[PDB]
């Protein structure tokens, strides 16, 4: 998965 | 002036999408992951450390004849992911399904992180949050859709994320084709700078709504849905054999088991996410433990509607001068 600016 | 491109998910899991971008003269074509979590159009170039670079398509600005350095400016991202980034700045003409636009700032990766380098089919990120949050130094850019706006038709791009398959973002109009039944608007704040957004409530399958503000963000860039932890416990009762995991670090359920719908709320109106949109398959190859779609938000700050939820609905990213988010069924 992947979590984009956080 | 409007543009549409086909979006494709990366694997048969949907944990990302990548859209075909024309940066440069003549056009070198890259694929990006289109993130409206982000406000950064960040590419891997020929400047990227080649110990960092896999089968990545690169950018080489130096065969652009629209290619400009933008002297002195610098960028640096990171991620909910722990995701890195960072480099110099070109500007160049940048095109997105037919839609054209000159004198964009396209970020040229010197350093990636190991996570990106790994990722053979995602070239770069196309930002598409509010330009507040873009990390050019010392003078802040804006982003792609910024850029757009004016030119286009309606300020505006639509998502319409595919369940294992291709979709569309359109840029300048909404396809009232591409759903059913109503769009229903609902306010958004820009004040961190995300498609921030307020939903009603939720149910967890044939159950009863209920109605309790959820604040989170609209993120096409995110795979997973993210709820508070008082949520996620509900939906994972439902599923026999379910459990939260300190190992693999979430909730995890048999691969035998069927998951029940979740359904979100966009102020009188519902999304049903269909369960096996919430299946993300056996943890590790030839595990008969799965890993779920639905996570709990308590370690981030903040609620993210995901993937998971948004290719469940038609979404509109009004970028008016109060912007708003509009949900449809399809």
């Amino acid at each position: 998965p992947l979590e984009f600016r956080l | 002036s409007t543009g549409s491109a086909t979006t494709t998910p990366i694997d048969s899991l949907d944990d990302a999408y990548i859209t075909p971008v024309q940066i440069g003269t003549p056009a070198q074509t890259l694929n990006l992951d289109f993130d409206t979590g982000s406000s950064d159009l960040w590419v891997f170039s020929s400047e990227t450390t080649a110990s960092e670079v896999d089968g990545q398509t690169i950018y080489t600005p130096s065969k652009s004849t629209t290619a400009k350095l933008l002297s002195g400016a610098t960028w640096s991202i990171s991620y909910g992911d722990g995701s890195s980034s960072s480099g110099d700045v070109y500007t160049d003409t940048v095109s997105v399904g037919g839609l054209t636009v000159t004198g964009q700032a396209v970020e040229s990766a010197k350093k990636v992180s190991s996570s990106f380098t790994e990722d053979s089919t995602i070239d770069g990120l196309l930002g598409l949050a509010f330009s507040t949050l873009n990390t050019v130094s010392p003078t802040q850019q804006k982003t792609f859709f910024d850029n757009a706006k004016a030119s286009l038709d309606s300020p505006v791009f639509t998502a319409d994320l595919g369940y294992h398959a291709p979709g569309t973002y359109n840029f300048g109009f909404i396809d009232t084709t591409a759903y059913t039944g109503s769009i229903t608007y609902t306010a958004v704040s820009t004040k961190q700078g995300f498609w921030e957004w307020t939903s009603t409530g939720y149910a967890v399958g044939s159950g009863t709504f209920k109605s309790t503000s959820i604040d989170g963000i609209a993120d096409t860039g995110t795979t997973l849905l993210y709820l508070p932890a008082t949520v996620v416990s509900a939906y994972w009762a439902q599923v026999s054999g379910a459990k939260s995991s300190s190992s693999v670090g979430g909730y995890v359920f048999p691969c035998s088991a069927t998951l029940p719908s979740f359904t979100f709320g966009v102020g009188s109106a519902r999304i049903v996410i269909p369960g096996d949109y919430i299946d993300f398959g056996p943890i590790s190859t030839g595990s008969s433990s799965c890993f779920g779609g639905i996570q709990s938000s308590a370690g981030i700050g903040i609620n993210i509607f995901g993937d998971v939820a948004l290719k469940a609905a038609f979404v509109v990213f009004n970028g008016a001068t109060t912007p708003t988010l509009g949900f449809a069924s399809k």
